[PDB]
RNA sequence: AUCCAAGGAAGGCAGCAGGCGCGCAAAUUACCCAAUCCUAAUUCAGGGAGGUAGUGACAAUAAAUAACGAUACAGGGCCCAUUCGGGUCUUGUAAUUGGAAUGAGUACAAUGUAAAUACCUUAACGAGGAACAAUUGGAGGGCAAGUCUGGUGCCAGCAGCCGC
């Protein structure tokens, strides 16, 4: 019964970031809230790009069902795409990777305990542990 | 004409006039000399808290004939001792002494014709537990 | 009175119906039946 | 430190309580439209105020004035757009003749029950809340939806219900499989 | 405070950026350059709210550090550069020319411009005077200082400035009735033709203006900016044309643009 | 002044007494759970190793808060040692078991019975929330429902603590360690003492 | 007011969290720079500014707690009643019966978001609802509601006002 229909609104073509950016509109009748990853694979087959240089995000469905609406960019490149793009997006597309980290207090509490620490530090790491030794 | 001036430049002796009259007012006079803040015993607040220092069987005499059930507390904030109404208990079995208690105002005038007094406030919680809910049987008291 | 441990909602005459249809009801019982008691409407009659 | 957002309230409280004529009306009304607050009725009441106020205080300035002209054609044309106001009454003075129920008649609550969709007014606010009722394609279960006039031809069930489209409901095709089974038991 | 301040709340930003209220909590603080805090335009604005080129607050600087704006021919690497009145906007990469122009309401609006528009730039001057050696300077509207001017040249003339050498072209003298732009105040964005000129020595001058529509106005002196002729404008107008309307007539044409 | 002179008794360095009585009300609830949950907050494990083997009136020092507490476990069974035991606390300390119901026949009884003799400041506490489900979204059920069924016979407290987590735990370390009892009337006219040796 | 080997040495939470005290009176020692902006040598680093979530009946908006039938029984009305009975309604009940509708809640998934939680969607479950149980204050007058029953009448003609 269902057909999965797309539209693009508002279409602009952004030179100076290499891209288009325009309005997704998807009529789905009997389908919930058709992913982005489908979505990206139909905009690169409609206008004739890469997977990896289609983005969509920001959906919302309306009230009921039936029709979502969000954002949608097409770079001109892979490369332009890896170097515009805001890097949670890229994790998003597997594009790239979560860059694994420490906490935030636990780096903030790392940055007080160098402010106590004027120079290399081996020269007061020798001196305590000859004192250690002493 | 009316005993007032009408003059269109005597703005001045109409508005000394407004304030030499408005302290025949109630609520100006005690409102703008800080009375509520200086001897009222809750000091200008809607509740209170204190310590049931004594039980009373305070007594309407006339006309009618009733034995008011009533608590002298200190109150903790101040160090004042004020009297209180405290309801629906026959048998006062939720409040004993040396209770903390939150007092809210009562606005009973009682007669002069019998000397039954109308105590100013009421007794809202004992020992943090709502009176209400204790008569009602809601809610058990700890009793300390 | 105190109501059990196990207030875990999540997994006799007949009630009067909450809301709107209250309202029906009232609907109903003032101006559908209408009760004249000697020349008056009377509500909560007794034994008469 | 932001914008402090806004808001306001919406319903006024009647000035004396217990009014036995007034009360007698609100049922009225209450019965005639299936409510079930007398906040619903405070509503219109508060609307209508202020549609009164807006009124009465563009009455007194003269006409051929630009303000009056403006706003009163915004306000009468507004009101036009959802049928409350007739085609004939398009002045400022017969704003003010018009009362409560012919607020309360253009509620999508009512203009179910009038279009013959529901049986009862009450059945009318319960399929408008089950979420049976589309006006053309979006799904409204407010029944204060306050339809505006040319959206009367478009109220219909909608292609989710199964009293409009596809599959029957939960009830429905529970007591289907017991039948089926009991059949193949 | 207890020096200069380097914020700038979002309620207190200018009504004429058309900024929402709920987005975030600050508006852009524009930088210190050509133009007044109060009327400036920063570029963030202009490249965000108004173009729609950028969708954040780092894609205005992606585009920036990439050279493709220029103002008034020199490309600016800042977020919040101050491009205020008269100024040229352009995108290489889009091909693509503006000039800051009030529109009827008060605030800027897009306005599309030709190469060979683009290449000059008008000012009303502010002041003349003789500096150091002798030489006599022009200082202008956006704060160009300019040697060796017409001696014609007095206060509140409209000079023309090429933007590649950065010369007087040519210029208007504020004779009465010219062409003139409103620059502050309650009637910004009008265009009209001046009627005189009243002069109060020692306090403010005042201008009493009529329009094409022959409605008449007054400002004060300050709000002046002289454009050109009777239907000769320098410089390219925009739609509108600076003509004031009334609401009704404005109502009227938004419904007379309805009909399917 | 005065509020500083009223805890001179509570310096916990030399005579500091500040009793605390672990009361679970469910049989399928240990107390040396309860007292492990919270003594291990403390991050001093070697009290947790000296508390095993075989006593029942514990005196620790925490040298965090530097207090001086007075841990008594009530006999299980013998309903005497329990009212025993909470007549003397400065604290009470409530366990509550998330899957079995307090005893209407039993720990009900317990609750009335030493509410109705007098009980000072006391403590809610939850050691077996994440006995059931994992998920907190229907621990908090039963979290919720445990805070209401003991607001009926306690309203002076809101917050039924987990043990599950440090948060709490370390909450209601800090208000045994920290917070000035409310005085029982009868007991402190008279004048008590603990004893040892 | 803190540490101390007694010689000396450190201190300012009316910043974000949090504790004591105080009082009728007021939240988490959470996550993040993705927004909004700001600072720097600067596109990248930093930001308890700020954003996000928790707690939150401070207020504010919208509005579930049921809706249809058939039966009977009692009526009432509409016209045909010469009488029966011919249908149209509308009540009341009968914890009588029928087939329906749907979200609260649970949850594959997907959307959402820095990551999440929640919302909007949605497979699969989810009610006769004798308990997915609506409360708070009243029933002399002011002021809507008792000409009702029992106990009280030694704590009781009583209590915003008048009071019987």
């Amino acid at each position: 019964s269902d057909a999965v229909t797309i539209r693009t609104r508002k279409v602009i073509s952004n030179p100076l970031l290499a891209r288009k950016q325009f309005v997704v509109d998807v009529l789905h009748p009997n389908r919930a809230n058709v992913s982005k990853d489908e979505l990206r694979e139909k905009l690169a087959e409609v206008y004739k790009a890469e997977k990896d240089a289609v983005s969509v995000f920001g959906f919302r469905t309306q009230f009921g069902g039936g029709k979502s609406v969000g954002f949608g960019l097409v770079y001109n490149s892979v490369a332009e795409a890896k170097k515009f793009e805001p890097t949670y997006r890229l994790v998003r597309y597997g594009l790239a990777e979560k860059v694994e980290k420490a906490s935030r207090q636990q780096r903030k509490q790392k940055k007080n305990r160098d402010k106590k620490i004027f120079g290399t530090g081996k020269r007061l790491a020798k001196k305590v542990a000859r004192r250690n030794a002493d | 004409g009316k005993g007032k001036p009408r003059g269109l430049n005597s703005a001045r002796k109409l508005r000394v006039h407004r304030r030499n009259n408005r302290w025949a007012e109630n609520n100006y006079k005690k409102r703008l000399l800080g009375t509520a803040f200086k001897s009222s015993p809750f000091g200008g607040s809607s509740h209170a808290k204190g310590i049931v220092l004594e039980k009373l069987g305070i007594e309407s005499k006339q006309p009618n004939s009733a034995i008011r059930k009533c608590v002298r507390v200190q109150l903790i904030k101040n160090g004042k001792k004020v009297t209180a109404f405290v309801p629906n208990d026959g048998c006062l079995n939720f409040v004993d002494e040396n209770d903390e208690v939150l007092l809210a105002g009562f606005g009973r005038k009682g007669k002069a014709k019998g000397d039954i007094p109308g105590v100013r406030f009421k007794v809202v919680k004992v020992s943090g537990v709502s009176l209400l809910a204790l008569w009602k049987e809601k809610k058990e008291k700890p009793r300390s | 009175m105190a109501k059990v441990h196990g207030s875990l909602a999540r997994a006799e005459k007949p009630k009067k119906p909450k809301g709107r249809a209250y309202k029906r009801l009232l609907y109903t019982r003032r101006f559908v039946n209408v009760t004249l008691v000697n020349g008056k409407r009377r509500m909560n009659p007794g034994p008469s | 430190p932001r914008a402090p957002r806004t808001y306001s309230k919406t319903y006024s409280t009647p000035k004396r309580p217990y009014e036995s004529s007034r009360l007698d009306a609100e049922l009225k009304l209450a019965g005639e439209f299936g409510l079930k607050n007398k906040k619903e009725i405070y509503r219109i009441s508060f609307q209508l105020s202020k549609i009164r106020r807006a009124a009465r205080d563009l009455l007194t300035r003269d006409e051929k004035d630009p303000k009056r002209l403006f706003e009163g054609n915004a306000l009468i044309r507004r009101l036009v757009r959802v049928g409350v106001l007739s085609e004939d009454k398009k002045k400022l003075d017969y704003v003010l003749a018009l009362k409560v129920e012919d607020f309360l008649e253009r509620r999508l609550q009512t203009q179910v029950y009038k279009l013959g969709l529901a049986k009862s007014v009450h059945h009318a606010r319960v399929l408008i809340t089950q979420r049976h009722i589309a006006v053309g394609k979006q799904i409204v279960n407010i029944p204060s939806f306050m339809v505006r006039l040319d959206s009367e031809k478009h109220i219909d069930f909608a292609p989710t219900s199964p009293f409009g489209g596809a599959r029957p409901g939960r009830v429905a095709r529970r007591n289907a499989a017991r039948k089926a089974e009991a059949s193949g038991e | 405070a207890r020096g200069p301040k380097k914020h700038l709340k979002r309620l207190a930003a200018p009504h004429h950026w058309l900024l929402d209220k709920l987005s975030g909590c600050y508006a852009p603080r524009p930088s210190a350059g050509p133009h007044k805090l109060r009327e400036s335009l920063p570029l963030i604005v202009f490249l965000r709210n108004r173009l729609k080129y950028a969708l954040n607050g780092r894609e205005v600087k992606a585009i920036l550090m990439q050279r493709h704006v220029k103002v008034d021919g020199k490309v600016r690497t800042d977020t919040t550069y101050p491009a205020g009145f008269m100024d040229v906007i352009t995108l290489d990469a889009t091909n693509e020319n503006f000039r800051l122009v009030y529109d009827v309401k008060g605030r800027f609006a897009v306005h599309r411009i030709t190469d060979e528009e683009a290449s000059y730039k008008l000012g009303k001057v502010k002041k003349v005077q003789l500096g150091k050696k002798g030489v006599p300077y022009v200082v202008t509207h956006d704060g160009r200082t300019i040697r060796y001017p017409d001696p014609n040249i007095k206060v509140n003339d409209t000079v023309k400035i090429d933007l590649a050498s950065g010369k007087i072209t040519d210029f208007i003298k504020f004779d009465a009735g010219k062409l003139v732009y409103v620059t502050g105040g309650r009637n910004l964005g009008r265009i009209g033709t001046i009627v005189h000129k009243e002069r109060h020595d020692g306090g403010f001058d005042l201008v009493h203006i009529k329009d094409s529509l022959d409605n008449t106005f007054v400002t004060r002196l300050n709000n002046v900016f002289v454009i050109g002729e009777q239907g000769k404008p320098y410089i390219s107008l925009p739609k509108g044309k600076g003509i004031k309307l009334s609401i009704a007539e404005e109502r009227d044409r938004r419904r007379a643009q309805q009909g399917l | 002044l005065d509020s500083i002179e009223n805890r001179k008794l509570f310096e916990g360095k030399n005579g500091a007494a500040k009793i605390i009585t672990i009361v679970p009300l469910v049989n399928d609830l240990d107390p040396l759970d309860i007292l492990y949950k919270l003594l291990k907050c403390a991050d001093d494990e070697g009290i947790m190793v000296q508390e095993v083997d075989s006593k029942r009136i514990f005196n620790v020092h925490i040298k965090k808060f530097k207090s001086n507490l007075k841990i008594i476990i009530p006999d299980m069974t013998n309903f005497l040692n329990i009212l025993d035991c909470a007549k003397v606390a400065d604290f009470v300390v409530f366990g509550l078991s998330g899957v079995q119901e307090v005893d209407e026949e039993f720990g009900e009884q317990i609750i009335r019975a030493l509410e109705l003799q007098g009980i000072a400041s006391y403590i809610g506490v939850i050691s077996n929330l994440s006995a059931v489900h994992e998920k907190e979204k229907f621990q908090l059920d039963v979290k919720q429902s445990l805070e209401s069924y003991f607001k009926h016979f306690f309203p002076s407290e809101e917050r039924v603590y987990n043990l599950e987590k440090n948060s709490d735990a370390l909450n209601v370390l800090r208000t045994l360690c920290q917070r000035l009892p409310r005085s029982i009337n009868w007991r402190d006219n008279r004048g008590y003492v603990v004893a040892d040796f």
